[PDB]
């Protein structure tokens, strides 16, 4: 649990630390000697120079691309990550190149919730129709059985007809 | 015909490695030969000398003028690696804010059509045409015209069996 | 072989790869920049020479000579650190999952997603059609009522009609009539019978 | 001067993963003194 | 027919061998080929040397066709190059599937928001929508029910006076006994 930061910085400072080593004065005296013979001082400090000025060019390079594009932010954003999630232990789900099968993998839980949305709507609209319409037949019935009754009264009334009929016909010689 | 009579070698690189090795015998031969001509007949031995090689070999199955070598310069490494690098920033951007932008889009429709239907329910179907109504202007004069008949004929029974009185009353004495 | 690191670089926003080749020619430059330093550094202390002059196409080469042997080790040294910066930066380690795509972790299939839209775009219609459905059951309920008044309005004359009747004598015009013409048909009878004795 | 190393192959043949590994320090002192003489 | 040259030697010596018989072939036919130009025996002293290193090219050829020199001409950058051209073309292909597939959604987005301003089949109570009685009917019934009405009430008020008038005639017929 080492944050990304200090491993880049120990891979840099080791780096400089086998540079500097690989650069050994030796190695830039047995090549320069034409100047080592004289001022074996001035030799020295020009070496001390390169060697200092090297390192803390390199650096402020790494330093310079740490605040790039604010990588320090973003490698503690990756720790944060992986420390969120080191508990799977199983390979992670690595993005297959098909496009429509994620799409529709992120899409799936927003169209289940319409389609569920859409369907309780539908029940409800269902059940007022079932019972509205129960009403509906209800009332054909009332309506019937009333016709019923106005057609029973009508031929009631129509019935004394032939009384007449026959009233007339005894009244007549 | 009988083809593939040239040597198989599955390299360019080695004829022309092994060619220039052999140059200096057919270059030495030129010694025995007038310095007038030397020049140009040691020119005209070495292309018409490697030139019979070529002609006689094939790399596979193609020809030493059509057969390309698979020896690849840093130049063409730096532009493929270059378009490569290109496309694979680029299908991760399209990986990564891609679906959010369609999720976006999805998203606002799926809510879009359930707007577009909440506004639907005034369906309003008007129906019920009916029929012209006929009120009671005749009504009261059909039950006034029943109250003159019902009291009429309650008369009329009222008075008939005392006409029926006064006719057995002269049928005896 | 031939890593492309599509997952690395989806969250960082560049391959590692680029970036370590930004970093060498970072670095080598700067390596070939302090040499400039000590080359050109060399070269004006020389002026200031008693003797002969032990320079200047002597002092380059020399120059030349430890810059190859820095850009050995420098560049095996390079090759290594950024085998170490492949490894433990700039990994994703697959064992995470970004939270980017959390949700395509468990997949849905596309035979599930198109029944699925397909029932989408039929329960919209259906319950376009049960809305109207309503509207013409309701519509057709309110206009029944009318009927339903109107009938128990004929019923309400009728009735009145046999209360008009109950009163002033005879409640149905049936059992008064067929008692009319009994009545009647006496009353004949003993009309005729009177009217042969009157002769 | 000006003579350098320029093509730097980017994705060229290497091998890949680390899980837990005793916390990686030794790896980093590993990956380092592997093969080069002067 | 330079061609010739092929088909001349050693089909039955694996492929190296023939190679290096090739090589000498090719000296001797690049050696004749130079003859036919010759101005000034000149040409007695031209063979001491032609035959001289063609035997030298013959054991040259015989040294390093075992060391492996020759040998290498029978026989990875190119693979993982290759790998990576396929990979770029995939990567194409998914890329454009990605646009499409974004700018499907986004004018779908915006066609769908930009459409809704610019009884039916298969209900669930289709049968009781299409069992509807004819009310206005049932309203003329009851318009002609009442005309029904007024002409048997016309008819008894009729009957009312037929009878009326016998009532009178025989109560004053029955008046008439004086």
């Amino acid at each position: 649990t080492i944050s990304r930061v200090k491993l880049l910085d120990t891979m840099v400072d080791t780096f400089l630390q086998k540079l500097v080593a690989a650069g050994s004065y030796q190695r830039f005296t047995d090549c320069y000697k034409c100047f080592y013979q004289l001022q074996p001082a001035m030799t020295q400090q020009i070496y001390d120079k390169f060697i200092a000025q090297l390192q803390t060019s390199i650096r402020e390079e790494i330093s310079d691309i740490k605040e790039e594009g604010n990588l320090e932010a973003v490698l503690n954003a990756l720790d944060k990550i992986v420390e969120e999630g080191k508990v799977r232990k199983e390979p992670a789900w690595r993005p297959s190149g098909i496009p429509e099968k994620d799409l529709h993998s992120v899409m799936a839980p927003y169209f289940l919730q319409q389609r569920d949305t859409l369907r309780r709507h539908v029940q409800k609209q269902e059940a007022e129709n079932q019972q509205l319409a129960d009403a509906v037949l209800a009332g054909r019935r009332q309506v019937e059985e009333l016709q019923l009754q106005v057609q029973a009264q009508q031929q009631a009334w129509q019935a004394l007809h032939r009384e007449q009929r026959e009233l007339v016909a005894v009244l007549r010689e | 015909p009988r083809e593939d009579f040239r040597v198989r070698c599955t390299s360019k690189r080695a004829v022309t490695e092994m060619l220039q090795l052999c140059g200096r015998f057919v270059q030495k031969l030129g010694d025995a030969l007038p310095e007038e001509i030397r020049e140009p007949a040691l020119r005209d031995a070495q292309w018409t000398f490697e030139s019979a090689v070529q002609e006689n070999i094939s790399i596979n199955g193609q020809a030493w003028q059509e057969a390309s070598d698979n020896c690849f310069m840093d130049s063409d490494i730096k532009v493929l690696e270059d378009q490569f690098d290109e496309i694979i920033v680029d299908i991760a951007t399209k990986r990564k804010q891609y679906p959010r932008k369609i999720l976006e889009c999805v998203i606002k429709t799926i809510k879009a059509k359930q707007e577009i239907l909440k506004q639907y329910h005034p369906v309003v179907h008007p129906l019920d045409l009916k029929y012209d109504p006929d009120p009671a202007p005749h009504m009261e004069n059909l039950k006034c015209r029943g109250e003159t008949v019902a009291k009429e004929i309650s008369e009329a029974m009222k008075s008939l069996p005392a006409l029926i009185e006064q006719g057995e009353g002269f049928s005896q004495v | 072989s031939v890593d492309p690191m599509t997952y690395e670089a989806q969250f960082f926003g560049f391959t590692p790869q680029t970036c370590m080749l930004r970093i060498y020619i970072a670095f080598q430059d700067y390596l070939f920049e302090v040499m400039q330093a000590v080359e050109q550094v060399i070269l004006k202390k020389l002026d200031g020479i008693p003797d002969c002059d032990i320079s200047p196409v002597q002092i380059r080469k020399c120059t030349e000579k430890f810059l190859c042997f820095m850009k050995g080790h420098f560049d095996n040294l390079f090759s290594k650190m950024e085998q170490l910066f492949l490894q433990l930066i700039l990994r994703i380690p697959s064992n995470i999952l970004l939270p980017e795509d959390k949700c395509k972790e468990t997949p849905y299939s596309e035979e599930d997603f198109q029944h699925l839209q397909k029932e989408i775009e039929q329960l919209q219609e259906k319950y376009k059609t049960e809305l109207c459905t309503k509207q013409a059951l309701l519509a057709e309920l309110e206009e029944q009522k009318i009927v339903q008044a109107k009938l128990k309005q004929t019923l309400t004359f009728f009735d009145e009609l046999h209360n008009v009747g109950r009163d002033h004598g005879t409640s149905d015009f049936r059992e008064s009539l067929v008692s009319l013409v009994q009545n009647s048909r006496k009353l004949q009878n003993i009309r005729d019978n009177v009217e042969k004795e009157s002769k | 001067l000006d003579h350098l190393k320029n093509g730097y192959r980017r994705r060229f043949c290497r091998p890949s993963r680390t899980e837990q590994g005793q916390n990686v320090l030794e790896i980093l002192q590993d990956c380092f003194e592997e093969k080069s003489l002067a | 027919g330079i061609t010739e040259l092929s088909r001349s030697i050693s089909v039955d010596l694996a492929e190296s061998k023939r190679l290096g018989c090739l090589l000498l072939s090719s000296f001797q036919f690049s050696i004749q080929k130079l003859e036919p130009f010759l101005r000034d025996f000149s040409l007695e002293s031209f063979r001491a040397k032609a035959s001289s290193l063609s035997e030298e090219l013959k054991h040259f050829a015989d040294g390093l066709e075992t060391d492996g020199t020759l040998q290498k001409c029978f026989e990875s950058l190119e693979a993982s190059v290759a790998e990576m051209k396929e990979y770029i073309t995939k990567f194409s292909l998914e890329r454009q599937t990605w646009d499409q597939l974004l700018l499907h959604y986004q004018q779908e987005a915006k066609e769908i928001l930009s459409r809704g301003s610019t009884t039916y089949l298969g209900s669930s109570q289709n049968e009781v929508l299409n069992t509807k009685p004819d009310y206005q009917k049932i309203l003329q019934n009851q318009s002609k029910v009442f005309d029904c009405m007024e002409l048997v009430m016309d008819e008894l008020q009729g009957s009312v006076k037929q009878l009326q008038a016998f009532m009178d005639e025989s109560t004053q017929c029955f008046q008439k006994v004086s």
